[PDB]
C-alpha cells in the first residue's frame, strides 16, 4: 500500500503599511520686507527644498537597491553551499558503480 | 563548484568591503532625511512670511 | 557670514556653524548640504 | 574520592575514566560540572554515583541537542535556566527544561540558526572595547544633537534618524523603537538609556578623540546593545508596527505590566511565531494587526483572514475560557493579547489534525485520568468519544 | 567499512568600518561685506560644494561598479578553464568508451 | 427524533453517524443545516428522511466542486444562490444552480484563483476595522481636495 505525498505548497507573505499625517503649520512671522520680495525668498527655499528632496530620493533608491544587491549575493551563497553537498554525494555514487 | 563558493564569497566581501557599501547608503539616507526635514520646516516658516 | 551676522545684530553669541560637517569616514558627503542648512538656520535668525 | 576536575588539574585514571564515558576533555568536563552545580565552586567532586549521575545528565542533554558544552551552556543561559543546579532539580524542573530546549532546537533547526546567533540576541553582556563603528555612531549623533532641546523635542525621535543612519537600518521608527526598547530594558553596567547617553555625549565626549573618557565603557555597552536589538528586528522578520507594538505594549503579547520586553530565547520565538502568523493572514494582516493593536479583534474578524468558519474559532475561544488553561482566556483578553490567540489557535489546530470539532477535543481532555477522580466518566461517555 | 566526508563548510569575511573623524572649524574672519551680501557670497558657494558633492558620489559609484565588473571577467575566465578540462575529460571517457 | 445540529450540541449518536455518513465536523455540519434551510432558526431537525436527503445534496454540491461546506456557501453567496433553501428548490432550480456552479468552478480552476480570492472579489460586506493604508488614504485625498 503506496502512501502518496502531499501536494508541495505555495508560501506568501504580509506587507503591512504604516502610517505617519503630515505636519501642522507654524506660526506666522510679519517680515520686514515687502511681497515681492519674499515671495522670491520663499520661491528660493522651496526650490532648495526640492533639490534636497530629489537628493534624498536618489539616496533612498541606492539604499535599498544595495540592500538587495546584498540580499542576493547571500543567496547565490547558500545554494552553493548546498550544491557542494548534491557534487559529493554525485562522487560518492560514482564510487558504488 | 567550490570554486564558485570562493569567488562568490569574493563578490560579496566586494560588495561589503567597497566604499559605496549599504551602511554608506543608510547613513546617508538617515543624515539628509535629518537635514531636510528641518530645512522643510524653515522653508515652511518662510513660505507663511 | 556668521561673523557679518553677529556683528550687525550687536549680538557676538550667535552660533550657526558647526564642526563636523566633513566626516572623513564618509568621505565628507552630504557636507555641503549641511552647511546649507546652517545657512539657512542664520538667514531664518536674521529676519527674526 | 576527590575526582578534581579543574580543566588544568592533570588529573587520574578516574579521571580520565569520565572523560572516557562522556567522550570529552578536560575543558568541556570543568564546565559540565559547573552546569550541573554553578554551587561547587571548587573543580573538585566525590565519587558519588548520584554526582556521576547529576553529570550525566547534564551531558546527555548536549547529546541530545548536538552541542558541545559550551554550547548547552550559551543555550541555557539564553533558555533562562542558565544557573539552575541540575544537581537538586526537581522532577518537574527537569522535564520543563528538557520542554523548553526541545523548543528551542527545534526551532533553531527551523530557522537554520546556530545556537550562537541566538545567543547573541539573548546574551545581556556587552563587550567595552570601543569598535571604529560605535566611534562613528557616536560623531554622527554628537553632531546630530548640538543644539537639542530637550523641552522642544522628544530626545528620542531626534535621535532616530542617526541612530538609523549608524545601524544600517532603513526605519527611524524602528530605531525610535530600538531606542525605546533599550531604555525598559537598562542595558550595560552603568543601566544606560538615552538620556544618559546624550548627557554623556554632551558634555564628555569629544568626536574625533583618540581616548574621550573611561565611561564610554558604559557608552559602548549600550550602542551594542541597540545593535543587539537591531539583531533582532531583522532576524524576526517582524512588521514594524507590530515591532513598535511589542516595545510599546509588551502585554500585548502577555508581558506582565511595566516588564520590559524579554529578548531571551523564549521571547523570540513567541515573536517569530507572531510575525508567521501575521505573514499567514496575507492582504488582511493589516486590519488584524489594526484590531489586535485596538482592542477591537474578534474571531469573526480572524476568520476571514483564515478563510474559515467563525463557528470554529468561536467554538474554539469558549474552550479556551473553559478549561483550566494557565494565563488562561477570559472574554476581555480573547484576541486583546497573542497568547490568548495561540491559545485559542491550538483548539483549532488540535480539532483540525483529529478531524473534529473543538468540543470533540476537549470532550476527550474531559475523559483525562486524574479528571476522574473527581468526577468519573460512564462507559457511555467513552463511547460517545470514540464516534 | 566505508569512510564517510565530512560536510562542506560556509566561507565567511570580515567588513570591519574604518573612523575617521569630522574636520574642525577654521577661524572666523570679519568680512568687509554685509550679512545679506555674506550670506548670497556663501550660499552660492555651498550650492558650488554640493555639486560636486553629487558629483564625486556619482564618480565612486562608477568606480565601484567598473571593479566589479572586472571582478566578474576575471572570474568567468577562471571557471572556463576548468569547464574546459572537463570538456577535454568527457572527450578522453567517450575514447575509453 | 430531533437530532441537534447546532454546532455546540455536543451531540449524540444520530448526530455523529450523519457526521461520519459525511465525513464532516459538528461546524461544518451546521453550516449544512443552513444551506438547505436558512429559516431553520434553530439548530434542530427531525431525523425525517427528506431533512437527511436534503443534508446530503448540500454535501453533495460540495463533494463535486471539490468545495469545503465553507467554501460551498462562500460560492452560493457568490453566485447569487445564498439565500435560497435547498430544501425548497424546484428541480429546475436545483439543476440551475448546478450548472452556475460547474461554469464558475471550472472558471476558477482555469483561471487559478481560489474561491476565497472570488469571494472577496464578490463581496458585498466590508470591514469597519481602520488600517493604516486607509488613513493614508484619508490624509492624501483631504489634503488633495
Amino acid at each position: 500500500i503506496y502512501a502518496t505525498p502531499a501536494d508541495p505548497k505555495a508560501l506568501l507573505s504580509a506587507a503591512v503599511a504604516t502610517s505617519q499625517g503630515g505636519g501642522k503649520l507654524p506660526e506666522s512671522f510679519m517680515s520686514l520686507w515687502r511681497f515681492p520680495h519674499m515671495l522670491e525668498n520663499a520661491r528660493g527655499m522651496v526650490s532648495q527644498l526640492t533639490q534636497f528632496g530629489s537628493t534624498l530620493q536618489n539616496i533612498i533608491e541606492r539604499q535599498d537597491a544595495e540592500a538587495l544587491n546584498a540580499l542576493l549575493q547571500n543567496q547565490a551563497a547558500e545554494l552553493i553551499l548546498t550544491n557542494l553537498s548534491i557534487q559529493d554525494k554525485t562522487i560518492e555514487e560514482l564510487d558504488a558503480e | 563548484l567550490k570554486t564558485q563558493q570562493e569567488q562568490t564569497q569574493s563578490q560579496l566581501a566586494f560588495l561589503q568591503r567597497k566604499f559605496s557599501n549599504q551602511a554608506l547608503y543608510n547613513w546617508l539616507r538617515g543624515r539628509l532625511a535629518a537635514i531636510y526635514f528641518q530645512f522643510y520646516d524653515l522653508a515652511v516658516a518662510r513660505c507663511l512670511m | 557670514a556668521e561673523q557679518a551676522y553677529r556683528w550687525e545684530l550687536n549680538d557676538d553669541s550667535a552660533r550657526f556653524i558647526k564642526p563636523g560637517a566633513w566626516q572623513g569616514t564618509y568621505a565628507g558627503l552630504l557636507a555641503g548640504e549641511t552647511l546649507m542648512l546652517s545657512l539657512a538656520q542664520m538667514e531664518d535668525a536674521h529676519l527674526k | 574520592e576527590e575526582i578534581d576536575l579543574n580543566s588544568g588539574s592533570t588529573g587520574d585514571w578516574r579521571k580520565t575514566i569520565l572523560k572516557r564515558a562522556f567522550n570529552i576533555d578536560d575543558v568541556s568536563l570543568f564546565r559540565l560540572l559547573k552546569i550541573t552545580d554553578h554551587d561547587n565552586k571548587d573543580g573538585k567532586i566525590k565519587n558519588n554515583l548520584k554526582n556521576l549521575s547529576n553529570l550525566y545528565i547534564g551531558k546527555l542533554l548536549a547529546d541530545i541537542h548536538q552541542l558541545t558544552i559550551d554550547e548547552l551552556d550559551l543555550l541555557l543561559i539564553a533558555v533562562g535556566e542558565g544557573k539552575t543546579n541540575l544537581s537538586a532539580i526537581s522532577d518537574k524542573q527537569l522535564a520543563t527544561l528538557i520542554r523548553k530546549l526541545n523548543t528551542i532546537t527545534s526551532w533553531l533547526h527551523t530557522q537554520k540558526w546556530s545556537v550562537f546567533q541566538l545567543f547573541i540576541m539573548t546574551s545581556t553582556s556587552y563587550n567595552k572595547t570601543l569598535t571604529p563603528e560605535i566611534k562613528n555612531l557616536l560623531d554622527t549623533v554628537y553632531h546630530g544633537l548640538q543644539g537639542f532641546d530637550k523641552d522642544k523635542a522628544d530626545l528620542l525621535h531626534v535621535m532616530a534618524p542617526y541612530i538609523a543612519a549608524t545601524l544600517q537600518l532603513s526605519s527611524e521608527n524602528v530605531a525610535h523603537s530600538v531606542l525605546l526598547w533599550a531604555d525598559k530594558l537598562q542595558p550595560g553596567d552603568g543601566a544606560m538609556t538615552a538620556e544618559k547617553f546624550w548627557d554623556w555625549l554632551n558634555t564628555k565626549y569629544t568626536p574625533g578623540s583618540s581616548e574621550a573618557v573611561e565611561t564610554q565603557e558604559h557608552i559602548v555597552q549600550y550602542c551594542q546593545a541597540l545593535a543587539q536589538l537591531e539583531m533582532v528586528y531583522h532576524s524576526t522578520g517582524i512588521n514594524e508596527n507590530a515591532f513598535r507594538l511589542f516595545v510599546t505594549k509588551p502585554e500585548m503579547f502577555g508581558a506582565a505590566t511595566g516588564a520590559a520586553p524579554a529578548h531571551d530565547a523564549l521571547s523570540l520565538i513567541m515573536l517569530t511565531r507572531f510575525a508567521d502568523w501575521v505573514n499567514a493572514l496575507g492582504e488582511k494582516a493589516s486590519s488584524v494587526l489594526a484590531a489586535f493593536e485596538a482592542n477591537s479583534l474578534t474571531a469573526e474578524q480572524l476568520a476571514d483572514a483564515m478563510n474559515l468558519d467563525a463557528n470554529l474559532l468561536l467554538q474554539a475561544s469558549i474552550q479556551a475560557q473553559n478549561h483550566q488553561h494557565l494565563p488562561p482566556v477570559t472574554p476581555e483578553n480573547a484576541f486583546s493579547c497573542w497568547t490568548s490567540i495561540n491559545t485559542i489557535l491550538q483548539w483549532v489546530n488540535v480539532a483540525q489534525q483529529l478531524n473534529v470539532a473543538p468540543q470533540g477535543v476537549s470532550a476527550l481532555v474531559g475523559l483525562d485520568y486524574i479528571q476522574s477522580m473527581k468526577e468519573t466518566p460512564t462507559y457511555a461517555q467513552w463511547e460517545n468519544a470514540a464516534g
